[PDB]
């Protein structure tokens, strides 16, 4: 665990202690997540074992790579690819002038590619927020922090409840659904999509019921027609106020026709109807960025 | 072939290809015990059966047990010359890694040291779990034998909705086929066959080759060698009968089939030798 010199502390949070290190010989810079094992009565944390195993099989250009796992001196070092800024800090720095629309489209396109790669590998991220989206100086953006990620089986079973940070939590989670899967990540990206457009959070709630009401105030109070089975969900209450769905010309004014359509499909109430990451890549919003491949009719 | 229906969230052939491509990354060796000349194949059966009983006492999922079984088999394939008294530590630590990966509220470290009757310290388990994960190159996400059966049971009971992620199949026959797989996994020679082949062969014995091929994608010739090997284990279950579904305190009935059970299956394993 030598040849690496710590340069700057990146932060300490639910992930752990992250430092920025630099290889003295090659000049290469990495990100070091340090895990003090002597302070862990349960050994290697379950979130650490999950993230390592998942990232060692999720090699993709839009996923922050895990380079090595070094164990020494009752410490577990996770060596990651380094990126210089997270999306939230970039959106805050761009709040006055706004993020250029070609860059919003390029970033969302890359995020959907990394999410489609995760879902095809049967992996839910479950914590998509601007703090976990990292950018470099070459126009790329990558998914980070898989500590709350989980591989789902086919079929899925009841997983951990009350996942995802509150502002980006899908409504089916807030209503207490038994089963869930890939739709919760798409909702988070829809919130991040609109947040890049409006330069402010889409549903900035301070509680579970307030987050749900902020969603209702923008997308309308859902019923059985727009979301079959919503009235039977555990946290549903017939006392919910009736709000009318707002015109997306006012929710996301800068967004054009193709943008409002994609955002609507990413924010569909029904998780079964919510657009998938693979289908979102084929949306006419990216028809200028990507070109379709020939499909074998066999 | 691919038995998955059209998937709204990804290309159906892409998801199936990844699942098959993973089975080539995770290697099996039905003769890894030749690297440990002092060990015998029956010791592995006694160890795995003990882990089954430990799983039922703490109501751990079947996926958790088969993760521990796969971690144990792939770890011994990387090591040489292991004694009998070291087996209990490797097994309980493989289950410790598996329980932390799969369970929402896994048991604590001292409980894993508690069931060893004082033969494994809490710090002995912590040392063993690091050696296991490092020797396995941290490749701890395999497609277990029981995970394939979950796929085969979902496709068998699919409607025109084609919603492959919401579970819907009888719990009664699931635990009957899993009962056959729990017996076969005690025999070391099962590693000759891929995990997907083993699950499809057990489903065939409780149904037909048409339902097998419909839900597994494997032709009859792919599983014939495994079906012929699974022959003695299938009749031993048929001679004693199919077990009933258990209810577990604190476990919802819509998930009761996913809980690992345990019988005195060590006696049934010997009858399958002839
Ligand atoms: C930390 C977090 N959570 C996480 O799990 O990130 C994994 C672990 C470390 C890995 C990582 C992080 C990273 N850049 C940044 O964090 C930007 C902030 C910064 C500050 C000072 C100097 N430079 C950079 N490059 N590589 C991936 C993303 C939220």
């Amino acid at each position: 665990m030598e040849n690496f010199q710590k340069v700057e502390k990146i932060g300490e949070g639910t992930y752990g202690v992250v430092y920025k290190a630099r290889n003295k010989l090659t000049g290469e810079v990495v990100a070091l997540k340090k895990i003090r094992l002597d302070t862990e009565t349960e050994g290697v944390p379950s979130t650490a074992i999950r993230e390592i195993s998942l990232l060692k099989e999720l090699n993709h250009p839009n996923i922050v790579k895990l380079l090595d796992v070094i164990h020494t001196e009752n410490k577990l070092y996770l060596v990651f690819e380094f990126l210089h800024q997270d999306l939230k800090k970039f959106m805050d720095a761009s709040a006055l002038t706004g993020i250029p629309l070609p860059l919003i489209k390029s970033y969302l396109f890359q995020l959907l590619q990394g999410l489609a790669f995760c879902h095809s590998h049967r992996v839910l991220h479950r914590d998509l927020k601007p703090q976990n989206l990292l950018i470099n100086t070459e126009g790329a953006i990558k998914l980070a922090d898989f500590g709350l990620a989980r591989a789902f089986g086919v079929p899925v079973r009841t997983y951990t409840h009350e996942v995802v940070t509150l502002w980006y939590r899908a409504p089916e989670i807030l209503l207490g659904c038994k089963y869930y899967s890939t739709a919760v990540d798409i909702w988070s990206l829809g919130c991040i999509f609109a947040e890049m457009v409006t330069r402010r959070a889409l549903f900035p709630g301070d509680s579970e019921i307030d987050q749900l009401f902020r969603i209702f105030r923008t997308l309308g109070t859902p019923d059985e027609v727009v979301w079959p089975g919503v009235t039977s969900m555990p946290d549903y209450k017939p006392s919910f106020p009736k709000w009318a769905r707002q015109d997306f010309s006012k929710v996301v004014p800068p967004l054009d026709e193709d943008g409002r359509s994609l955002l609507s499909q990413m924010l569909h109430y029904d998780p079964n109807k919510r657009i998938s990451a693979k289908a979102a890549l084929a949306h006419p919003f990216f028809q200028d960025v990507t070109k379709p491949v020939p499909h074998l009719r066999l | 072939g691919s038995p998955l229906p059209v998937l709204s969230w990804a290309n159906r052939e892409e998801v199936w290809k990844i699942m098959l491509n993973k089975e080539k990354t995770y290697l099996r060796d039905q003769h890894f015990l030749e690297q440990h000349p002092l060990l015998q194949p029956k010791m592995r059966a006694i160890l795995l059966d003990w882990l089954m009983e430990v799983c039922e006492v703490y109501k751990l999922h079947r996926e958790t047990f088969y993760l521990a079984q796969d971690f144990f088999d792939r770890y011994m394939a990387t090591q040489e010359n292991v004694v009998k008294t070291l087996l209990q530590l490797i097994g309980i630590s493989s289950l410790f890694i598996a329980a932390k990966l799969e369970e929402i509220y896994p048991p604590k470290l001292h409980q894993f040291a508690y069931v060893t009757d004082g033969a494994c310290s809490g710090d002995e388990i912590l040392t063993m779990e690091l050696m296991i994960m490092k020797a396995l190159k941290w490749r701890l996400s395999p497609l277990t034998i029981v995970s394939w059966l979950n796929v085969y049971m979902q496709v068998a009971y699919l409607n025109d909705l084609h919603e492959v992620l919401l579970p819907q199949y009888p719990q009664q026959i699931f635990i009957q086929i899993a009962e056959l797989l729990d017996l076969c996994v005690l025999d070391v020679d099962c590693l000759e066959f891929p995990y997907g082949i083993l699950a499809a062969s057990a489903l065939y014995h409780f149904s037909s080759s048409e339902l097998m091929q419909k839900v597994s994608g494997y032709q009859w010739c792919d599983i014939e060698n495994c079906v012929k090997w699974m022959v003695p284990f299938a009749m031993v279950i048929r001679e004693t009968g199919s077990s009933k579904l258990k209810h577990f305190r604190g476990v919802a009935d819509e998930d009761a089939h996913n809980i690992q059970t345990h019988r005195d299956s060590l006696d049934l394993l010997d009858k399958a030798r002839a």
